[PDB]
């Protein structure tokens, strides 16, 4: 029986999974998660999987900072006096969860100005029998960064907005293209999301 | 599609890549900037990692950049909604169910015994004192 | 300056350390000889893992260290 | 639960700089927007700007550019605000706040409030001038009195009548400012049985100047 | 109890004080009627055992009201594996000379099952420690019954988070750390045997007894307690055992 | 920048019935992404920090009583208080919670309506020590007038005077729920001893004629 | 952005580095003086590495390559101005009477020999009985 290591939180849209490297030979795993001054909630008991879901706990309070640890129960059984374990990096979901790849909802050229709507993807954070939209969790902290260009020779002309809508003038000479990128400027890491699927008219 | 040696006319990004399935070369000819071509390729030729419907027990899969996210039903959890939350009622479920004592009975769901001075109720999970002064219960707070 | 005080001419090595309280957390009023104050006075003993300056009473407090 | 303990009240000379603090307790410090709201009397609320601790991102109101600076040290879980080159317009009540939970959900939890005063005045006790009616041929069952308090600083000053016994039926007017000084009065109406009759005094205590004056209302004003 | 508060009268009923010649010696914890638990090193060099008095239900030292039930101690039992002058296996069960009548200010705190204490009452981290201990490391014993909320640590966290002082006892599997590392809250000297009770769903359980700790809330340090889960079954067996004519006997353990 | 216009600057209401408020906004606060209106309401009893009332213009903060209710969408927003109690006496502030910079409203004072009463005005010549020090601040009082709106007309030797005068109004009282204006006009010795007659006029809604109170220097 | 019928044409910023995508050469071809071209070029690829406020203490930023160069000011060591040390041990010679060890801008005081220092540093005190 050996301790786990390389514990990491693979989270996107608050879908948090804790994963560890060493393979379970004659060994099973169990993971507990708790806040700074909370109660150690145990999950994924005796499982041989090298990963465990933790979304249903961080969804309770995304703003708190969470600490987790993974024991290693010898296969067959408890331990002698204490299981052998290893902690995990402290994960505050609000400042760390990766933003999902945004999708463009619609785009229309009213007059000479285009109107690039952005679809609002939902997150794993729950409420009264419904998932919370991305805007419903971040609000003012969520801005966007559109890139538009001529189909040939690219030429990204960046633009910014604080809404799921856009209103930008064009030359009425060539079908522009769009690629949005949900940006949270109030973070320090994972600030910018991956670029949206390209959409052109 | 329409080949006709297509490489003469300057190809619009839509016509060549967002219409026919263009290769890396076509996109590189269009953008003419290696950096941006790499970024656009990793965002476009990423593919849909949801063609195998990875999520079980009624879970809505969502594609990302070389990733998928399962929007699991309330009664399930896991990366693919594999784990039955309501089927983990064994005694290690943070004293699963039983308020006072759980015992991992072989082949049956745990049984809730409880300490001397108390006795079980109809609910069969929690129990209440049966004496004037039970264990570790402060009567000043009543 | 240069005060002329008896160096106590230690006859026993064990009564010569400092007042080691002990990591434990019990209260028992043992006694130790302080090499500064010419008295085997009282100190609180935790009750475990101390040095050899723990004394039940003042009688052997005096006997073991101070030259009778 | 949670609380936001701000600093004490200050009285700075013009041209100085105050440093308001706001300690956060009960929640995760680095994951909530710490606001700052200015409330000058007779002007309602006026948002100054906020800082997100840990990240350090700030959003200053334009009309407070340069005037207000937000710093935050997350080890002690306290924020900081510094107002430079104070003027008489900075004499107001500032607050700190914590943003709500589900995004743009207001300021869930507010600080107790901090009073900041800036003026070129000095610590001066008042010269309370008593009041008394003139001819007043009416002299009905109800007679009004008062003791005018002028020339004191800083606020506040306690005023009462007959060592607090005559406390029901007084109207302590708010301390208004004039000629770089504070002035207020205290009107009390009493029956004729006590005035014109035995001593009816007003008790004034200036905590800053450690003053206790018991000037008595006397007829023949 | 540095950095603690005052336990309101009766809110710490299981707390038991022990006096030798009427002087403060240790704490305790009444289990059912006649059996009390105090750290094994409390009774090491006490002569004239007939002067051992266990006042229980006490709330204020410098006062004698009608809530301080006082009973003698006939025999004390400790694990035979315990070594005099050392810290391993610090727990003692006392056969009170006379039974005590329970009241509102006298409610006994009892043990959980071994599996229960190993599995559930170890992952709460928020448990009270009570006693009449000093308020400073050098010493100022509070005449009032002080109480304190303490955190819980597993043995690896304690080793790899506290200081690395080599002149300290090791942490065996029989003991587990507790306390704040900054140095603001820690039982000091009058809390040996003091209950370390963990609340869980409207019922308190004895999940530890204060044993030792380097200083009182020093920089980067924790107060080592005594994990009672190792001794739950042994106490349960000795509690239902026939009375024996000894005074200080060392029952076999395990 | 968004400007918010609290339509009632200061409204009064008898405790028990239902009140409604308005808070307009220049730019619409309705985010089309999730159909939420991002305006926050606040309750601030004087001398106390403003407790949050309603966020998203419809959702009660945990602990807010079940009579406060927000409504409206777009640019016009409404806060409703039903069965008004004594604790509702406060100034309420709406807030733009959509776009930086955050802008607050002008507030809305709440007053307890009471049967109006004419003020009791009494003029006062200066104190004996007031002259000896070198001050000449004549003050004439007013007490127990409702509603708040009032006007004072100081006259010196029959001529209206509007220099160096000062006024002060108390908050609504607990017993009589009324205000008490205090108009004082300050001079020094020479100007006070150059003009004789002093009169202050209390022009209030309670009567069409301002009640007159006066004194003459020659008699004193 | 070397499209057909270009180069021989007059230079232009927008028509090259914004409409389409100009190269570095097409950059200088428009701006000549290399420094000013960098003034744009460090923005074109490396969007802006200091649009946040990483370097505290009012740290002005030039934002060149993606390495995020920021100007720090006096009284604060480090590139981000984050080191909040008082520039030396010279302040009251280490809040002391004699001097302070300058162990990498730390605060570790000492007194003269035979004049033992306190644990944190205060006035020197004689060590033995006749120092
Ligand atoms: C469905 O597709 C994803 C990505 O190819 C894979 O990870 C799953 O295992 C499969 O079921
Ligand atoms: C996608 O989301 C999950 C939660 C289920 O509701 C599915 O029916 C839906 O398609
Ligand atoms: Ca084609
Ligand atoms: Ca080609
Ligand atoms: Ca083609
Ligand atoms: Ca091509
Ligand atoms: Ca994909
Ligand atoms: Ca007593
Ligand atoms: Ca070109
Ligand atoms: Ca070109
Ligand atoms: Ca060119
Ligand atoms: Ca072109
Ligand atoms: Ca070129
Ligand atoms: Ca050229
Ligand atoms: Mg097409
Ligand atoms: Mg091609
Ligand atoms: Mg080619
Ligand atoms: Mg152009």
């Amino acid at each position: 029986t050996v301790a786990a290591y390389n514990l990491t939180w693979k989270s996107t849209n608050f879908k948090t999974i804790l994963e560890w490297e060493p393979k379970p030979v004659n060994q099973v795993y169990t993971v507990q998660i708790s806040t700074k001054s909370g109660d150690w909630k145990s999950k994924c008991f005796y499982t041989t999987d090298t990963e465990c879901d933790l979304t249903d706990e961080i969804v309770k309070d995304v703003k708190q900072t969470y600490l987790a640890r993974v024991f290693s129960y010898p296969a067959g059984n408890g331990s002698a006096g204490e299981p052998l374990y290893e902690n995990s990096p402290e994960f505050t979901p609000y400042l760390e969860t990766n933003l999902g790849q945004p999708t463009i909802q619609s785009f229309e050229q009213v007059g000479t100005k285009v109107n690039v709507t952005v679809e609002d993807e939902r997150t794993l954070v729950r409420r009264n029998n419904t998932f919370l939209s991305l805007r419903d969790v971040f609000g003012k902290d969520l801005i966007y960064t559109l890139y538009y260009w001529k189909s040939s020779s690219s030429g990204k002309k960046t633009a910014k907005t604080n809404t799921n809508e856009f209103l930008i003038d064009v030359d009425k000479g060539e079908n522009y293209c769009f690629s949005v990128q949900a940006v949270i400027p109030s973070r320090t890491v994972n600030r910018k999301s991956t670029d949206s699927p390209v959409e052109c008219m | 599609a329409n080949a006709f040696l297509e490489e003469l006319r300057p190809g619009s990004l839509e016509r060549e890549c967002k219409e026919e399935q263009c290769s890396f070369e076509e996109a590189r000819e269009i953008f003419k900037d290696a950096e941006r071509t790499k970024l656009f390729w990793i965002s476009y030729s990423d593919g849909d990692q949801c063609a195998s419907s990875p999520c079980q027990n009624g879970g809505s899969c969502k594609d990302q950049l070389q990733s998928y996210i399962c929007f699991c039903l309330p009664a399930f959890e896991g990366r693919n909604c594999e784990t039955h939350k309501d089927d983990q009622l064994i005694c290690v479920n943070e004293n699963g169910g039983c308020e006072q004592y759980c015992s991992d009975h072989t082949g049956t769901k745990r049984s809730c015994r409880c300490h001397e001075g108390y006795s079980l109720l109809a609910d069969g999970v929690s129990c209440t004192p049966t004496v004037e002064y039970p264990c570790g219960k402060i009567p000043i707070l009543e | 300056t240069d005060t002329e005080l008896p160096p106590l001419k230690l006859m026993h090595s064990f009564c010569a350390f400092k007042a080691d309280d002990g990591p434990c957390k019990a209260i028992m009023k043992r006694f130790f000889f302080n090499i500064f104050t010419r008295q085997c006075e009282e100190f609180i003993y935790g009750g475990c893992e101390g040095n050899q300056n723990r004394f039940e009473s003042l009688e052997e407090c005096k006997k073991m260290c101070t030259r009778d | 639960q949670v609380h936001l303990q701000q600093s004490g009240a200050e009285l700075m000379k013009p041209g100085a700089s105050v440093k308001i603090s706001c300690k956060a307790s009960g929640y995760t410090f680095i994951t909530y927007w710490i606001e700052w709201v200015k409330q000058r009397p007779g002007h309602g609320l006026e948002w100054i700007g906020d800082i997100l601790p840990g990240s350090g991102s700030t959003n200053y109101n334009e009309n407070f550019k340069g005037k207000a600076t937000f710093t935050a040290d997350s080890s002690s879980n306290t924020a900081y605000m510094q107002l430079s080159s104070l003027t008489s317009e900075d004499s107001a009540v500032y607050y700190c706040a914590r943003s709500g939970y589900y995004g743009n959900s207001g300021f869930a939890y507010w600080g107790q409030g901090t009073l900041v005063t800036v003026s070129a005045a000095k610590t001066t006790p008042p010269s309370v001038y008593p009041l008394a009616p003139g001819s007043a041929a009416q002299t009905n069952s109800m007679v009004t009195l008062g003791c005018l308090v002028k020339g004191y600083f800083p606020e506040p000053v306690t005023v009462t009548w007959n060592s607090g016994s005559l406390s029901s039926g007084v109207h302590t007017f708010p301390a208004v400012l004039q000629s770089d000084l504070y002035t207020l009065s205290s009107s009390v109406t009493v029956p004729s049985s006590t005035w014109p009759s035995e001593t009816v005094t007003c008790n004034v205590a200036h905590p800053a100047s450690s003053t206790k004056v018991d000037k008595k209302i006397v007829p023949r004003d | 109890i540095v950095g603690g508060k005052v336990c309101p009268k009766g809110e710490c009923p299981w707390q038991v004080l022990l006096l030798v010649n009427g002087a403060q010696l240790c704490g305790g914890t009444l289990i059912n009627t006649i059996w009390v638990v105090s750290a094994a090193h409390c009774f090491d060099k006490i002569k004239n055992w007939r002067n051992l008095i266990a006042v229980l239900g006490e709330h204020d030292l410098s006062e004698h009201d009608g809530d301080e039930q006082s009973r003698r101690v006939a025999q004390v039992i400790i694990p035979s594996t315990y070594v005099p002058g050392t810290t391993n296996h610090d727990i003692a069960l006392l056969r009170l000379h006379q039974p005590v009548v329970l009241t509102d200010h006298v409610v006994p705190l009892c043990l959980p099952e071994r599996t229960f204490s190993e599995r559930t009452l170890a992952f709460v981290r928020f448990s009270l420690v009570s006693g009449w201990g000093q308020l400073l490391d050098r010493g100022a014993t509070a005449l009032e019954l002080m109480v304190l909320n303490v955190p819980r640590l597993m043995t690896q966290d304690c080793l790899q988070q506290s200081r690395k002082v080599g002149d300290s006892p090791n942490i065996t599997e029989y003991m587990f750390c507790a306390g704040y590392s900054d140095g603001s809250k820690d039982s000091c000297k009058g809390d040996s045997g003091g209950p370390h009770a963990t609340h869980y769903r409207g019922t308190w359980y004895l999940t530890g007894i204060v044993s030792w700790g380097q200083g009182c809330a020093t920089v980067g340090h924790f107060g080592v307690y005594t994990r009672v889960s190792q001794y739950i079954e042994w106490l349960q067996k000795l509690m239902r055992s026939e009375p024996r004519p000894g005074v200080l006997l060392r029952a076999p353990f395990p | 920048d968004i400007v918010m216009t609290q339509s009632p600057s200061s409204l009064t209401v008898t405790a028990g019935e239902k009140v409604t408020m308005s808070c307009k906004s220049s730019q619409s606060l309705l985010s089309s992404g999730n159909q939420k209106n991002y305006l926050t309401w606040y309750q601030q009893i004087p001398g106390q920090p403003p407790k949050l009332l309603i966020y998203w213009a419809s959702t009660r903060e945990s602990g807010v009583p079940d009579r406060f209710t927000g409504s409206g969408s777009g640019t016009d927003f409404t806060l409703t208080i039903n069965s008004v109690q004594a604790e509702d006496l406060a100034v309420y502030y709406c807030q733009n919670d959509y776009t930086y910079p955050l802008t607050f409203g002008a507030g809305t004072k709440l007053e307890l309506k009471r049967a109006d009463a004419a003020p009791t005005v009494s003029i006062f010549p200066p104190s004996s020590e007031q002259l000896t020090s070198g001050g000449a601040s004549v003050v004439c009082f007013l007490n127990n007038f409702y509603p708040k709106d009032i006007n004072v007309k100081w006259k010196i030797d029959g001529s209206e005077r509007q220099n160096g005068v000062l006024n002060s109004a108390t908050d609504q009282d607990s017993k009589d729920s009324t205000y008490s204006m205090s108009s004082t006009l300050t001079l020094t010795k020479d100007e006070y001893e150059r003009h004789n007659s002093y009169t202050c006029e209390a022009t209030h809604k309670t009567s069409t004629s301002p009640i007159v109170k006066s004194f003459n220097r020659n008699e004193c | 952005a070397n499209s057909f019928l270009e180069e021989m044409k007059k230079g232009h910023l927008e028509r090259e580095c914004m409409e389409e995508t100009c190269s570095y050469e097409e950059a200088r071809e428009v701006f000549e003086d290399s420094d000013k071209t960098n003034e744009f070029w460090n923005k074109y690829k490396d969007g802006d590495q200091c649009e946040t406020s990483p370097c505290q203490n009012q740290g002005k930023c030039k934002d060149g390559l993606g390495e995020y160069t920021c100007t720090c000011l006096e009284g604060f060591e480090g590139k981000n101005c984050e080191l909040f040390t008082r520039k030396l041990c010279s302040l009251d010679n280490g809040d002391c009477d004699q001097f302070c060890h300058e162990e990498q801008n730390s605060v570790v005081c000492s007194c003269a020999r035979g004049y033992t220092l306190a644990d944190n540093g205060k006035a020197c005190i004689p060590t033995g009985p006749y120092p």
